[PDB]
């Protein structure tokens, strides 16, 4: 009976100006407090912003008050302005309310990633079986997340385990997916994975076969 | 005023408007006394223009205040082990207001579109909750007495003055005396004549 | 400065068995305290919402209180659905800002031996002028995968990068893949590239070698 | 004149000759998490005399128990830091006064 959607998000140069928006469904948002937390990949959760009742907000302490708090009743939903983007900010954000210290229920989210450096596109090497089999692709130098790899079309789903992303001594990100194969079909049946993320708009299709000495 | 030193874990005046050498000469014509209980993390929550859960909500202290507050431990009074439930305090509700008020009502609080009609549903909680402490608590949550103390100044005539009387006297000599204000010098000699009382 | 750390990082337990995870605060806190369950590719969801009250919508079986600067949390009857992160938040009084690094369980495979295979690298990522070499861990239980790599029979440190994938929902399985990188110019230094694997439900470490160029 | 600093720290006499310099220092003296290097008297066994710098670093006493230079029962730290802070008002706003 109630359910929290976010919408705006995307990608957005630093420095930008971006406003988001949060409807509660059966609530009243001039009443009840909202609560704001972020998770950037590779650790936890932390809070962002609290709204009182009106003409005093609180933020974090690192921060320099650079989220300013707009509400308008009449549409019952909350807007924030996006100022001094870093390269720290990228993060998914969850629209929260709270109630005597405690976060109760919480929204599908939204993302938004400040990209410093510029998106490229992503760099697809095979990985051939050597003489069941394993075989797989490599996505290397790629940024930013995330990456969807399907093989076969989605056809193939069975034995296929996409590696989280790890981040490089050089800023970028690397991610391995492989397939256990039985060997029986190595040389019968051709298999393909799909490399493609809406930031770069680059589709590419690799073969993988194996072959004989190295 | 001169009571002022009884404890020995007494907290710093951190008096707001007035310092605490000018007190006794300066006199108040009203003095307004208001104490209840603040847990010790927020201590400093007592100051205008900061706010939080309690400032805009409970009692607000106005930009143009004067007098002083004050705090001290009190961790072996109003704790025990099974949990205290006698104080309470409010926490929801739809804005702030005017300082220098007091709010006895406790109806039931409006945060969905449809309302509760006063019946414990969804979107509709008790704002009235109670000061949950415990003996084993850390040094940030113990039960502080807090009063506050504010004063007024040329609004009535003022009757509430400090002491200063040089707390003797002179017989056969003398001095520059001052009685209630007039100063004078001469020898206090005993008169034979009769005076009214008046 | 909160400085609040979750230990121990990360457990195995199963159905049936006993687990529990422990938060602990660097400052006095009242009897206020919260757990959260986060798993990825959704919101995470609240469990209790008092010191000892649970939710509506939760499990009754969820069992954690505290007085003092120590919290625990455990479950009574566990079931496969209840693996994923586990977050403290007790109280502040003022922002609720208290949180600490979190912990994840996984369930076991009943210690299956890991499949292990080497991927040499590619040639189009040789005339890049960079050389990745991938050890490949699969169907394996629990975390201990030794990927220690052997390049010339000598040993290698501080050169490869380890990700383990979350666990599978149809047959709760690891995948763990080390990625070796190194130069153009030191990759043709070498000759042999090896990595070997050591694990329980092996009796003997198992290498995969495969050399440059030769056959 | 009659204050916190003009009883115990800085005395102007009646036949003082000059002029009395302010300027807003909050762009520059001010600190996010507050300036701590400025310090101010509050407690003095007497008044200060005009034109004299008070350095004692000694406990001031108010009863008989002797502080043995260090605070506790009837005795206070004279010495108190400042609350300089760029997002407060002119209370606490840092001001540079040359005299
Ligand atoms: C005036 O007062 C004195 C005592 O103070 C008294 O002896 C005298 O009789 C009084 N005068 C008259 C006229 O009664
Ligand atoms: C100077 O020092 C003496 C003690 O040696 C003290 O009694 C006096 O009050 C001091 N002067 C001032 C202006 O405080």
């Amino acid at each position: 009976e109630v359910q929290l959607v976010e919408s705006g998000g995307g990608l957005i140069q630093p420095g930008g100006s971006l406003r988001l928006s949060c409807a509660a469904s059966g609530l009243t948002v001039s009443s009840n407090y909202m609560h704001w937390v972020r998770q950037a990949p590779g650790k936890g959760l932390e809070w962002v912003s609290v709204l009182y009742a009106g003409g005093s907000a609180f933020y974090a302490d690192s921060v320099k008050g650079r989220f300013t708090i707009s509400r308008n009743n009449s549409k019952n939903t909350l807007y924030l302005q996006m100022n001094s983007l870093r390269a720290e900010d990228t993060a998914i954000y969850y629209c929260a309310r709270g109630l005597g210290d405690y976060l109760d229920s919480w929204g599908q989210g939204t993302l938004v990633t400040v990209s410093s450096a510029s998106t490229k596109g992503p760099s697809v090497f095979p990985l051939a079986p050597s003489s069941t089999a394993a075989l797989g692709c490599l996505v290397k130098d790629y940024f930013p997340e995330p990456v969807t790899v399907s093989w076969n079309s989605g056809a193939l789903t069975s034995g296929v385990h996409t590696f989280p992303a790890v981040l490089q001594s050089s800023g970028l990100y690397s991610l391995s997916s492989v397939v256990t194969v039985p060997s029986s079909s190595l040389g019968t049946q051709t298999y393909i994975c799909n490399v493609n993320h809406k930031p770069s708009n680059t589709k590419v299709d690799k073969k993988v076969e194996p072959k004989s000495c190295d | 005023y001169s009571v002022l030193y009884n404890l020995a874990p007494f907290f710093t005046f951190k008096c707001y408007g007035v310092s605490p050498t000018k007190l006794n000469d300066l006199c108040f014509t009203n003095v307004y006394a208001d104490s209840f209980v603040i847990r010790g993390d927020e201590v400093r929550q007592i100051a205008p223009g900061q706010t939080g859960n309690i400032a805009d909500y409970n009692y607000k202290l106005p930009d143009d205040f004067t007098g002083c507050v004050i705090a001290w431990n009190s961790n072996k009074l109003d704790s025990k082990v099974s949990g205290n439930y006698n104080y309470l305090y409010r926490l929801f509700r739809k804005s702030n207001l005017k300082p220098f008020e007091r709010d006895i009502s406790t109806e039931i609080y409006q945060a969905g579109n449809k309302p509760c009609n006063g019946v414990a549903g969804f979107n509709c909680y008790f704002p009235l909750r109670s000061y949950s402490f415990r003996p084993t608590y850390g040094v940030g949550h113990q039960p502080y007495r807090v009063v506050v103390l504010s004063f007024e100044l040329l609004h009535a005539p003022a009757t509430v003055c400090g002491p200063k009387k040089s707390t003797n006297l002179v017989k056969n000599k003398c001095v520059n005396f001052n009685f209630n204000g007039l100063k004078g010098t001469g020898v206090l000699t005993e008169s034979n004549k009769k005076f009214l009382p008046f | 400065d909160i400085q609040m750390t979750q230990s121990p990082s990360s457990v195995s337990a199963s159905v049936g068995d006993r687990v529990t995870i422990t938060c602990r605060a660097s400052q006095g806190i009242g009897s206020w305290l919260a757990w959260y369950q986060q798993k990825p590719g959704k919101a995470p969801q609240l469990l209790i919402y008092a010191a000892s009250t649970l939710q509506s919508g939760v499990p009754p079986r969820f069992s954690g209180s505290g007085s003092g600067t120590d919290f625990t949390l455990t479950i009574t009857s566990l079931q496969p659905e209840d693996f994923a992160s586990y977050y403290c938040q007790q109280a502040n009084s003022v922002l609720a800002l208290t949180f600490g690094g979190g912990t994840k369980v996984e369930i076991k495979r009943t210690v299956a031996a890991p499949s292990v295979f080497i991927f040499p690298p590619s040639d189009e990522q040789l005339k890049s002028g960079t050389a990745s070499v991938v050890c490949l861990l699969n169907n394996f239980y629990p975390r201990e995968a030794k990927v220690q790599w052997k390049v010339d029979n000598a040993l290698q440190s501080g050169n490869s990068q380890e990700s383990v994938t979350e666990q599978d929902s149809k047959d709760s399985t690891y995948s763990l893949s080390s990625t070796l990188t190194l130069s153009k110019a030191d990759y043709e230094k070498h000759k042999v590239y090896a990595c070997e694997v050591t694990h329980q439900g092996l009796s003997s470490p198992v290498t995969k070698s495969f050399n440059r160029g030769e056959c």
